[PDB]
């Protein structure tokens, strides 16, 4: 206040007030979890967002004094290599795939099935340069119909090189290991796996545990203890 | 069918004729003309100011019309209008969609436009009798993420979107008055001409289109790049424009002659240009590479003349004042930096 | 946008009174607040000033240390309390609104004003002219005089030409000596370098008759000048 | 059968883009040269103005 | 002549080999050069978005001051005991107490910061800077207050029996207070480091992967190494201090070899930057990169 006038001082006061407001607003959004939701076709994204319901669709919910915020971006239909860096700082990446959708085929080509597409998308998401150390939460949805579709029809159509007992457990284990083998890091990234349940509580608790593990790992790396 | 084959043959032979026509007039190179003049000296700029206060990546900035104010957009949902002389935060506006990729300042100084990743473009009134800032008009109708938007007049704005189509609107009513279609790839940026009668827009298909505002049909097409084009601006003369692409290359294209004037690239740089802007006299091209620091190119000799290495992350936006005394460089480290 | 003031009246020589103004139609939580005192049949003078967010508070040296200004933000209300009323404290008060940022127009709304009667170094602002007879259709020019240089180091020139009409509260014509306010015609003009300043009107009408004042804002206190009268 | 309509639109655009006049690159270079040299003096970035009238010079603080 | 009488009463004056002091000076040179290198490496970087950097710098500074002060002690100390006034002697001992206190009140501060960072489930940093400066100022103030305490009232210059054998002008109550503060700091550090591992293991048990299983068993190793190295250097010196408090004058010959333990405390300044900086991936990369 040596050279400033009677009006410049009030401008400085206004700037300080704006700075204080920004500081108090920029710390109330640093305690929220940013989950980027992905999927493919009829995997069950709508059912899943209904299971934990309160361009881009933003959903906000709460669970045990923790606020989660999810970005469904399925309605973008744009080149994903031009807007994917905006989600670089997401905590986890929820991924949704239906395991009872192995015998159907896409409308684009008769040979192209609807299961290899999910594997290609997972490979394109689990090996992204912007998500080197970003965890993934894999989901298998609609397992009720999978047993009925597998008891009459063997899964040799999708996996001809699979020698199993044509049972639910072995087929599910083979699908899970094939999906998890697409991971190329195995050290920085930690892929989770789950089977959807009828009740919402199991899925919500699984997401809570996964994000808690990710948060604690990030904290351990933050404080130089590891 | 025979009709499809003959139509494809006709299109191919028109393409050949257009290539021959554009090659016929390419008689001399731009190097032979500017290689005799005195090169500009090394451009030593220092960070006079430092505009801290953002708490997220910075995606767009636009210099004001009086060359004293500027507006910056962040991913924390903040639009901030500063005072560049004394580092005063003149206004702070909270947004509804935090995923904004562009912003614009009205030439009169009364309105500010913002939008991105939401298919909607919002206009905000600065000179309000209530003393606050409020939204005055929301424009919707695009099916892709908004890339750029520029004010044509007090009641006219033109926006490019990720749905390969651009649109010129009417703020009073809110309905599109012109729709520009013909792009194959995603449109990433537009720039209004000084005379405010034409504009160029570059797309992810490595092509740019110069349009006509009054009529509303594609007038000229420019090609020659190899990847996505992330920045476009006119020369201050108004009869040229420079594009910057992801293959570590900028190019200068003239409107009268549809060839390539010069290319700006270097072997040691393998990064993509994120922003392009000119100086008041058109002798300084300031392309912001995403290799953690900006760069300064002599827009007439293709060689460098200085480096604005003061950022610790990707630089995304870059502007120049109307009278050309200051240059600002916004980056993902949430720090603006006015140079001089 | 409107300000409603209340609290004045007839008081004894011993007693404390508070003047309260309520604001509606804008964002009171971001407007600096002033008070202005005007003696009956005489000129006007500044009282106090409180900034946004109750940051700093100033006072007039005349009754410095006896006034108490308070701002209630949630209710958009301002109070000014006075305790030991002398004989000079009989006058009528305005509560102007103000916002300070680059390009703003401070001293834009003057409220209405309320009257209070008491039962029985600083740059000087003066205008030599006191009355000018005039017929509509001809230009009028008035001059205002200072005792220092009003041009600050930044480049501004703090002088606010304002207009008062009989039974009508003052309104802003010129702020920072050069620019015009909002809601007034382009008939008025003002420009003056250094110490002498002038206000000019091109084509008189029946509404321009009244008193004209100049005020300075280079530093504190805010000393007003003697008004000049235009009669029909 | 909308493909032939799209091809019609494309060939119409080709018709519109193939009927413009061009000039030698030497004149398009001389125009930029003249514009650059004419307004060089009013460009502070090219040749910095003296520090007396710089508005962004840092003060004591 | 007071110092001579005190030495005679204690017994150091009775009858009062350069390899020992040469080896001491060599160890001190080692610790000071490595601590200066660590401090200059921290100063070389400028990305202070992590609040751990200030704590590491403060610990390095405290260790450097300890090294320099004990340089002064060992150089001035051997035969200048009688020829110099008591005031320089007092300054010398006050510097020792201030310094070790800098080194040890830095570990308490860093343990507090680690325990309070690893207890709040914050997905992103809130950028709070009050705590770091508060803790640095608090530890420096505590060290300065504890170093100069005796020269403002606590001495044995007028009471021969009521002061120690290791230092004939230091009352027993001051050494008892030092013992109390040292054991309090040790217990607090142990309790702070014996909860982070429990929390991490309990959280990683719910979802069992290979990464979690190796993370738990590496955090356990890190915590055990930190605690064991911190204890193994400071424990014998304070064991000697407590036995001296229990022992009387002209009784325990071992008190004449106390120097052999002090260098061990010096050795603790030889391992703090080795563990707190070179036993973590981020700091290791930041140090070996430049
Ligand atoms: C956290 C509490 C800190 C305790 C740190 C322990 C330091 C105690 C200490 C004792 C003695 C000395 C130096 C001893 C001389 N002071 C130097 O040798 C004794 O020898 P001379 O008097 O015969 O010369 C230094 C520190």
């Amino acid at each position: 206040g040596c050279t400033l006038s009677a009006e410049d001082k009030a401008a400085v006061e206004r700037s300080k007030m704006i700075d204080r407001n920004l500081r108090e607003d920029g710390e109330k959004a640093a305690r929220e979890v940013k989950l980027l939701l992905l999927g493919a076709g009829e995997s069950g994204k709508s059912t899943i967002v209904k299971q934990m319901k309160i361009g881009i669709v933003e959903t906000h919910f709460t669970f045990k004094d923790l606020h989660f915020k999810m970005f469904d971006v399925g309605g973008q239909r744009s080149e994903r290599k031009k807007w994917i860096h905006c989600f670089e700082g997401v905590t986890a990446i929820i991924f949704c795939v239906a395991l009872s959708d192995y015998d159907l085929v896409l409308a684009e080509d008769e040979e192209m099935n609807r299961m290899h597409e999910s594997m290609k998308l997972f490979d394109s998401i689990c090996n992204n340069k912007w998500f080197t150390d970003t965890s993934i939460i894999l989901f298998l949805n609609k397992k009720d119909l999978f047993e009925e579709k597998i008891k009459k029809s063997p899964l040799t159509i999708c996996y001809p090189e699979y020698a199993g007992s044509n049972t639910y457990e072995e087929a599910a284990a083979y699908i899970q290991c094939q999906f998890e083998d697409l991971n190329k890091r195995k050290d920085t990234k930690e892929i989770y796996t789950h089977f959807t349940c009828a009740t919402d509580t199991k899925n919500v608790q699984f997401v809570f545990d996964a994000v808690t593990d990710v948060i604690i790992k990030n904290n351990l790396k933050d404080c130089g203890l590891f | 069918g025979s009709e499809l084959d003959q139509l494809r043959q006709e299109a191919e032979q028109l393409k050949n004729q257009i290539r021959d026509a554009r090659k016929a007039c390419a008689d001399a190179t731009l190097s032979q003309i500017t290689n005799n003049i005195d090169p500009v000296g090394r451009i030593q700029m220092r960070t006079r100011r430092t505009l801290r206060g953002h708490l997220a990546k910075i995606y767009a900035m636009h210099w004001g019309t009086d060359s004293r104010l500027l507006v910056s957009a962040s991913q924390d949902g903040k639009l901030i209008i500063w005072d560049s002389y004394t580092t005063n935060k003149v206004h702070a506006i909270p947004l509804r969609s935090s995923w904004v990729m562009t912003c614009a300042y009205a030439p009169s100084g009364n309105y500010v436009a913002c939008g991105g990743l939401d298919n909607i473009c919002s206009i905000y009134n600065l000179k309000t009798r209530e003393g606050n800032v409020r939204v005055s008009r929301e424009l919707a109708g695009h099916t892709g993420y908004l890339s750029c938007c520029r004010f044509l007049d007090d009641n006219q704005i033109v926006t490019s979107s990720g749905d390969t189509t651009c649109a010129l609107w009417d703020i009073e009513t809110g309905q599109q008055t012109t729709t520009f279609t013909g792009h194959t790839g995603d449109v990433m940026s537009l720039s209004l001409a000084p005379d405010t009668r034409l504009f160029v827009s570059g797309a992810c298909d490595a092509s740019a289109k110069l349009w006509d505002v009054r009529e509303g049909m594609c007038r000229q097409t420019f090609t020659g790049h190899e990847s996505d084009i992330n920045a476009i601006c006119f020369f201050p003369n108004g009869n040229a424009f420079a594009t910057g692409s992801d293959d570590a290359t900028c190019r200068l294209f003239d409107l009268r002659a549809d060839q390539e004037l010069m290319t700006y690239s270097h072997d040691n740089i393998i990064c993509g240009i994120t922003s392009v802007s000119f100086s008041k006299s058109g002798r300084l091209l300031l392309a912001g590479y995403d290799d953690f620091n900006c760069n300064v190119w002599d827009a007439l000799k293709a060689d460098r003349a200085g480096v604005l290495a003061g950022h610790d992350n990707r630089v995304s936006c870059l502007g120049v004042t109307d009278d050309g005394m200051a240059v600002a460089t916004g980056s993902w480290d949430s720090f603006l930096k006015i140079w001089n | 946008v409107q300000l409603v003031e209340s609290g004045g009246g007839l008081v004894q020589p011993g007693g404390s009174r508070k003047l309260s103004c309520s604001a509606s139609g804008f964002a009171f939580s971001s407007f600096g607040m002033h008070w202005v005192r005007q003696a009956p049949e005489k000129g006007l003078e500044w009282v106090a000033y409180i900034s946004s967010g109750s940051g700093t508070i100033y006072y007039a040296d005349t009754v410095k240390g006896r006034f108490t200004i308070s701002r209630d933000d949630p209710k958009n209300t301002l109070f000014l309390q006075m305790t030991s009323l002398r004989s000079e404290d009989t006058a009528m008060y305005y509560c102007v609104r103000s916002i300070y940022y680059y390009g703003s127009s401070p001293f834009d709304f003057w409220g209405q004003g309320t009257t209070l009667t008491v039962s029985s170094s600083d740059i000087v602002m003066t205008q030599a002219t006191s009355s000018v007879p005039v017929t509509p259709g001809e230009s009028v020019s008035i001059s205002c005089r200072s005792s220092k240089s009003l041009l600050h180091s930044n480049g501004n020139t703090y002088l606010y030409w304002f207009l008062q009409r009989p039974g009508q509260s003052p309104q802003l014509l010129i702020y920072r000596m050069s620019n015009l306010a909002s809601g007034v015609p382009d008939r008025f003009s003002g420009s003056g370098s250094g110490t002498a300043f002038t206000l000019t009107i091109s084509r008189l009408e029946a509404e321009d008759v009244g008193v004209y004042y100049c005020m300075q804002h280079l530093e504190y206190p805010l000393t007003f000048g003697a008004g000049t009268k235009l009669e029909l | 059968t909308a493909s032939i309509a799209q091809a019609r639109k494309l060939v119409e655009q080709l018709k519109m883009e193939a009927n413009i006049d061009r000039i030698k690159v030497s004149k398009a270079a001389a125009d930029l040269m003249a514009y650059c040299e004419a307004h060089a003096k009013e460009d502070p970035l090219l040749t910095p103005v003296p520090a007396s009238e710089n508005p962004f010079r840092e003060k004591k603080f | 002549e007071t110092l001579r009488e005190h030495y005679q009463y204690v017994g150091k004056l009775a009858g009062r080999s350069t390899l020992t002091t040469v080896l001491f000076l060599v160890i001190c040179s080692f610790i000071v050069l490595e601590n200066l290198m660590v401090l200059i490496a921290i100063w070389k970087n400028n990305k202070f978005h992590n609040r751990m950097y200030f704590f590491i710098g403060n610990l390095a500074l405290c260790d450097l001051l300890a090294g320099i002060a004990y340089k002064v002690n060992i150089l001035m100390s051997g035969k200048k005991t009688f020829s110099l006034s008591p005031t320089v002697w007092f300054l010398r001992e006050g510097s020792m107490f201030v310094a070790l206190g800098a080194s040890t009140c830095s570990l308490l501060a860093i343990a507090i910061e680690r325990h309070l960072t690893m207890i709040k489930m914050r997905p992103y940093d809130a950028n709070k800077r009050h705590r770091v400066f508060l803790l640095i100022g608090m530890c420096w103030l505590i060290a300065f207050t504890l170093g100069a305490l005796p020269i403002l009232g606590w001495n044995c210059l007028h009471n021969l029996p009521d002061c120690s054998t290791i230092l004939p002008l230091y009352s027993k109550k001051y050494i008892a207070f030092c013992i109390s503060i040292f054991t309090a700091i040790l217990v607090t550090i142990v309790i702070l480091y014996a909860r982070i591992y429990f929390l991490v293991k309990s959280s990683s048990r719910k979802v069992a992967n290979h990464n979690n299983s190796e993370r738990s068993m590496a955090l356990l190793r890190t915590v055990v190494i930190v605690v064991s190295v911190f204890i193994a250097c400071w424990s014998p010196l304070f064991i000697l201090f407590l036995i001296d408090v229990a022992c009387r004058v002209q009784a325990c010959p071992i008190l004449f070899k106390a120097q052999w333990f002090i260098v061990l405390a010096v050795l603790n300044s030889a391992m703090n930057p080795v563990i707190y900086t070179l036993a973590s991936k981020e700091m290791r990369r930041a140090f070996f990169r430049l």
